């Protein structure tokens, strides 16, 4: 079989278009709502960015769950691993934090707005319709 | 005692009621034709509303409102074409005079109506005996501008207006219907053509016989362009135009109609250009070109760019075979220049295409040194309908135009041109009607 | 009485998609 | 290589054909050029080298031309 | 004021025939 | 104002705002302007690119200029509705429908020499329940001979697949005959007459039948829209147009300085006018100065 | 119409066949006795052969005036004809305030009660949102986009399916 070159790194559509819209791993729509409008191509393998890029870490992320917001607290440019077992509520505690930036969302102005990426890699296909029906459900 | 305002006001508070009913629209139509109300529109369309909005029509009714409608100079074409269904619907019960203005009022007014000029063609072929032959003019001129190309009318027309004698109108609606339909059957015309010795009492029939014997192309025949030399004052400047140019186009020597009709539409034009369409001007252009009377200063350069506007426009909404046998014939003439290969043919229709000196742009320019030569096709929509099928009379016109521009026309006719085998055949056609005009090229 | 301005052009030539009628008259009734 | 075209070529439509294909050879290289006919091509050719191919053939042009209004018209 | 025109009455409103003018002025400009 | 390809198309057509462009134009050209030479240029993509955008300029405001023939009696409201589309698409440069249709066939499937691929690239452009019907003959004939049929019109495995898919062209209503008699002609013009006679009456037939779908869809929507719309309370129609009319007034007057933006809020004046004159005199309806 | 017509005394109408106004003319040879009475106003003139043809001349051209479109006016009509079809069987509605007194409260179940006070509410919901007409005028902008997209097609404005399957009968039953 005749393989041809694209000629381009792999590239997603981004932008602002985006949002609201169930893609698939290479940016795709599998939401049935047609194509994206209102996007732009830009690579998935991008370098972090440098030390003098950096900003210490100093507003607060508020995932609305009074366990992480009191003792394990987050800020806006941090990594933070939910590890556990399975069952244990760490969809959970990542839905709750998606849901409480669109309660924030509504009180604050256009600067300081979350703009919240799931990525479900390797669930079940059932399971992220259960989740784009709650997140269109809650208003996320 | 007499005020004409007076019984318009009456007329308007009579069209301004919710229960009007068709007859009373009817005779307040008739009523408006009969006073010359062109001046108050808002009058003709209240009485248009109520007859459009009125359910159950008889015969007289329906008649009188077609024919007020016609005689008028009114048109909406919602509520005439909307009129067809009452129309339709009364066909067994119509008398032919009624059937005859009902199909002339529907068809001057442009109505597609397929189904009511075949019901009304078959009892006009069944029964036309009975037909007085203005009314058979009537129902040829509505089938003919209904957009129907039907030609058993037109040939049991033509058996009547050769077995019995017609008047002038009869005559010149003949004319104006076959010239639609662009026939052109010379013992059709000919026996149409017995009837304008008397002299015609209005000059829209010699204006229609002169644009229809200029557009079938047969010849001027010194009793209509006598007519329009005394009756120019009974047209309009869009209608005096269609006499200029179906005079220029038939041949008509006599300047001096065409200086009568000039100075008609002349002040029109400087008085307001918008008044005519392109296409009206196009034809005066045509008229000032073809015949060499002179118009004024303004005028003839203003016709001059709306010749090539309305050229232009006929070409961007060309019928598009039309364009697949211009590639053909601008093809052949790459071959007949000598173009054995394809690049060659290509760069030779590529550079066909010149620019003419009003801004127009010609398909098949070629220039050798300084003459040049215009290579023109008519695919059928300029041919007659019958079986010799000969150019109409607008692109002789076109070539008597683009003459006068320097460019030596060779008219290709479709008829002959695609009916060839091959394509040195059409080749040796073209450089064949090249060497007609032009031995030089 | 606003309508959002579209410029889009239908490719395909489709039945126009009748819809089904509304039960509002019968509810009215009842 | 071979090349896809619509047509039978002309003596004249091949040997510019090589005027347009030397241009994709990065050498002197005068190539063994063979033909080849199938006329879903809308015109032009296609040079198959082997190893890459150049689609100049009509019918690509006119669908990436369809391609491209289709976006803009997206956008604009 | 009031009486305009007929002529400029008879223009039908929101049809659009001017997105179509601000694409065909993007896209036969960018197009060419 | 027009770039001179614009001014040539609305030649032929009578809506309003391109008549007045035309007469302003030609008003220019009488005192002393030069009109510009066409381009002679523009190859075949981007000439039917502009042509197809320039038609939907003579083809959008036409269409808003013809009344909707719904909840009427007979077929003569459907044929006037029909007889303004078609001036329509004549003044905007399309030919006969049968005529244009035909050329897009003609056009989508000039390479295609099977009959399968002739039937999956006019899918968009014919009906699905008779595209089925004929990849029900296809499938037949293809079966009958276990080999493809080829779109040739001299094989005869073709002519097998013809000869049946004229008894379902005949079955689903349509002379196929007639049609045929029509698009190819006889010698004698007193027999092109008669199959003329023929063929027009199914073509009228078609386009009021499609016409009448079309009046009955959107008389379908206009039910549904309103059934939707009688159930609702006064207060929730009130604000809920109101949200609509505001947001379509901010997508209109956000964006300046494209003409659409300021020709809808000179239309959205233009309808203050109108309720203004008409609440000053109802009886004499809106002020039409002559 | 057309450029020249030929109609004007000539097979034309003589008289009038309604009450509200009666008209006679005199079908003489060139000329025209008219006389037109409509009611109480009466008026007379004499229009010859050569004048009717005259007046055919400059044409009028009757067009409408209309708020939005003719479009939006036919979609407006239409929703205007069915809210009174709808408005007719709010009209056939059973009165309710011939039972509002308290003869008819204390002989009643409680609930059969506040059952019949909802569904005189429940009337005047219906009857205030049936006459609400003004808002037919933004309802029928809903009908027009997508309408108006259906007729911005790429072959014709009046493209159906019937015709483009005949035409693809045309196709398909030539060769090639
Ligand atoms: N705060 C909570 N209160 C009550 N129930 C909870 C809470 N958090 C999680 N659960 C329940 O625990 C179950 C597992 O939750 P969740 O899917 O978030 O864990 P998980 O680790 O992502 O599971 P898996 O590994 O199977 O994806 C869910 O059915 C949920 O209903
Ligand atoms: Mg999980």
């Amino acid at each position: 079989d005749l393989v041809y070159r694209t000629g381009q790194i792999v590239n997603v559509p981004i932008g602002p278009g985006t949002l609201g819209r169930v893609t698939d791993g290479l940016g795709q729509p599998i939401d049935g709502k047609g194509p994206l409008t209102n996007v732009r191509s830009s690579l998935v393998e991008v370098k972090a960015p440098g030390i003098i890029a950096r900003q210490s870490v100093r507003e607060p992320l508020f995932t609305g769950v009074k366990a992480v917001d009191a003792l394990v607290p987050i800020g806006r440019g941090q990594r933070e691993l939910i590890i556990g077992d399975r069952q244990t509520g760490k969809t959970a505690v990542a839905i709750d934090a998606i849901i409480h930036q669109k309660n924030c969302n509504e009180q604050v102005p256009k600067a300081q707005r979350v703009y919240c990426v799931y990525v479900a890699v390797g669930q079940k296909r059932s399971t992220v319709a259960q989740l784009v029906k709650l997140f269109t459900q809650t208003g996320a | 005692e007499n005020d004409v305002p007076a019984i318009l006001k009456e007329i308007d508070s009579l069209v301004s009621r919710e229960a009007v009913s068709a007859k009373e629209v009817s005779d307040a139509a008739v009523a408006l034709t009969y006073l010359q109300v062109k001046a108050n529109r808002r009058l003709w369309g209240k009485v248009l509303e109520k007859a459009g909005a009125a359910q159950d029509y008889d015969a007289a009714s329906l008649t009188n409102l077609l024919w007020a409608i016609n005689t008028g100079g009114v048109e909406h074409f919602k509520t005439v074409a909307e009129l067809a269904g009452p129309a339709v619907s009364l066909l067994p019960s119509l008398s032919p005079v009624q059937l005859s203005i009902v199909v002339e009022a529907l068809g001057g007014a442009g109505v597609k109506n397929y189904e009511l000029y075949n019901k009304a063609s078959a009892v006009v072929v069944s029964k036309i005996g009975e037909f007085k032959p203005a009314e058979i003019a009537r129902v040829l001129y509505g089938v003919a501008f209904g957009g129907v190309n039907d030609v058993a009318l037109a040939k049991a027309a033509g058996k009547v207006f050769a077995s019995t004698e017609v008047d002038s109108r009869t005559a010149a609606q003949a004319l104006y219907a076959l010239a639609k339909l662009g026939r052109a059957d010379k013992a059709t015309v000919d026996a149409l053509l017995k009837s304008f010795k008397k002299g015609t009492e209005s000059a829209s029939d010699a204006a229609a016989a002169s644009f229809a014997l200029g557009s079938l192309s047969f010849k001027a025949e010194k009793a209509i362009v006598d007519a329009l030399k005394a009756s120019a004052g009974d047209l309009a400047p869009a209608q005096a135009v269609e006499a200029a140019y179906g005079l220029a186009l038939s041949g008509a020597t006599d300047a001096e109609a065409f200086k009568a009709l000039f100075g008609v539409v002349a002040p029109a034009i400087e008085k307001a250009p918008d008044a005519l369409e392109v296409s009206s001007l196009a034809q005066l252009h045509v008229a000032s070109t073809i015949s060499g009377a002179k118009l004024p200063a303004a005028v003839g350069s203003f016709v001059a760019k709306a010749f090539g506007l309305a050229a232009d426009a006929a070409r961007l909404k060309r019928s598009s075979a039309e364009s697949a046998l211009v590639a053909d014939v601008a093809a052949a003439t790459a071959v007949a220049f000598g173009a054995q290969y394809r690049p060659e043919v290509a760069s030779a229709v590529a550079s066909y295409v010149k620019t003419a000196p009003d801004g127009s742009v010609l398909d098949i320019a070629i220039t050798k040194g300084d003459a040049k030569v215009l290579v023109q096709a008519v695919p059928s929509s300029l041919l007659t309908s019958t079986t010799p099928a000969k150019p109409l009379g607008h692109v002789a016109a076109y070539s008597k135009v683009r003459e006068a521009q320097g460019y030596a026309v060779a008219v290709v006719p479709a008829n002959e041109f695609e009916a060839l085998p091959d394509q040195k055949a059409k080749a040796q056609y073209v450089l064949a009607a090249i060497k007609k005009v032009a031995p030089s090229f | 009485y606003l309508a959002p301005l579209r410029s889009d052009f239908t490719e395909e030539i489709t039945a126009p998609k009748v819809a089904s009628a509304s039960n509002l008259v019968n509810e009215w009734n009842n | 290589c071979t090349v896809i075209t619509a047509e039978p070529l002309d003596k004249l439509e091949r040997v510019e054909l090589t005027k347009k294909a030397e241009k994709f050879v990065d050498a002197g290289f005068k190539l063994v050029m063979q033909e080849k006919i199938d006329k879903k091509l809308l015109g032009g050719f296609v040079i198959e080298f082997s190893d890459r191919r150049v689609d100049m053939s009509t019918a690509k042009k006119v669908e990436e031309f369809n391609n491209f209004v289709n976006k803009l018209v997206l956008s604009i | 004021a009031d009486a305009k025109a007929l002529d400029e009455l008879r223009k039908p409103k929101f049809s659009s025939k001017y997105l179509i003018q601000h694409v065909s002025q993007k896209l036969i400009p960018a197009v060419k | 104002a027009v770039s001179k390809k614009e001014v040539l198309y609305f030649l032929s057509s009578k809506d309003a705002e391109s008549s007045t462009a035309v007469k302003s134009y030609l008003k220019s050209l009488y005192a002393g302007a030069q009109v510009e030479a066409t381009e002679t240029d523009a190859s075949e993509l981007i000439a039917q690119l502009e042509k197809k955008y320039l038609s939907a300029q003579v083809v959008e405001p036409g269409v808003h200029n013809i009344a909707l023939p719904l909840g009427e009696s007979g077929s003569a409201p459907v044929k006037r509705y029909a007889a303004e589309l078609f001036n329509l698409g004549a003044q905007a440069g399309f030919e006969c429908p049968f005529i244009e249709v035909s050329k897009k066939f003609g056009q989508e499937t000039a390479t295609s020499e099977t009959v399968k691929d002739v039937l999956n690239k006019t899918k968009s452009y014919v009906s699905a329940d008779y595209n089925a019907a004929l990849n029900e003959v296809l499938s037949s004939v293809e079966a009958e001979i276990n080999g493809p049929v080829l779109f040739d019109g001299k094989t005869e495995g073709f002519k097998k697949f013809a000869a049946k898919a004229k008894a379902v062209a005949v079955s689903r209503g349509l002379p196929a005959d007639t049609i045929l008699a029509y698009c190819a002609g006889s010698a004698n013009e007193d027999a092109a007459d008669k199959v003329s006679k023929e063929f027009f009456t199914w073509f009228e037939s078609a386009y009021t039948a499609d016409a009448a779908a079309e009046v009955k869809a959107i008389e379908a929507e206009a039910a549904s829209i309103l059934d939707r719309h009688l159930a609702k309370p006064v207060a929730q129609i009130r604000k809920e147009q109101a949200s609509a009319y505001a947001s379509l007034l901010k997508r209109a007057e956000t964006a300046k300085g494209a003409k659409w933006a300021e020709k809808y809020l000179e239309d959205v004046k233009a309808v203050q006018w109108f309720d203004a004159s008409v609440a000053e005199a109802p009886a004499s309806g809106p002020k039409v100065a002559a | 119409l057309t450029t020249f017509t030929f109609s004007g005394l000539q097979d034309a109408p003589v008289a009038a066949l309604s009450g509200s106004i009666k008209l006679n003319v005199a079908a003489k040879a060139g000329k025209a006795e008219v006389t037109v009475a409509a009611g109480a106003a009466k008026a007379a003139t004499q229009v010859s052969a050569a004048a009717l043809r005259k007046l055919s001349g400059s044409k009028i051209s009757l067009a409408e005036v209309a708020r939005i479109s003719v479009l939006h006016s036919s979609i407006q009509n239409y929703l205007l004809s069915l809210s009174n079809e709808r408005y007719q069987l709010l009209s056939q509605w059973p009165d309710f305030t011939t039972m509002y007194g308290k003869d008819f409260y204390y002989r009643a179940h409680p609930e059969d009660l506040k059952k019949f006070y909802d569904a005189a509410d429940e009337y005047y919901k219906l009857y205030e949102t049936v006459t609400e007409f003004d808002s037919l005028s933004a309802l029928a902008s809903q009908v027009v986009p997508n309408y108006a997209a259906r007729r911005r097609s790429t072959v014709h404005p009046a493209i159906g399916s019937t015709v483009a399957d005949g035409a693809f009968t045309n196709f398909l039953l030539s060769k090639q």
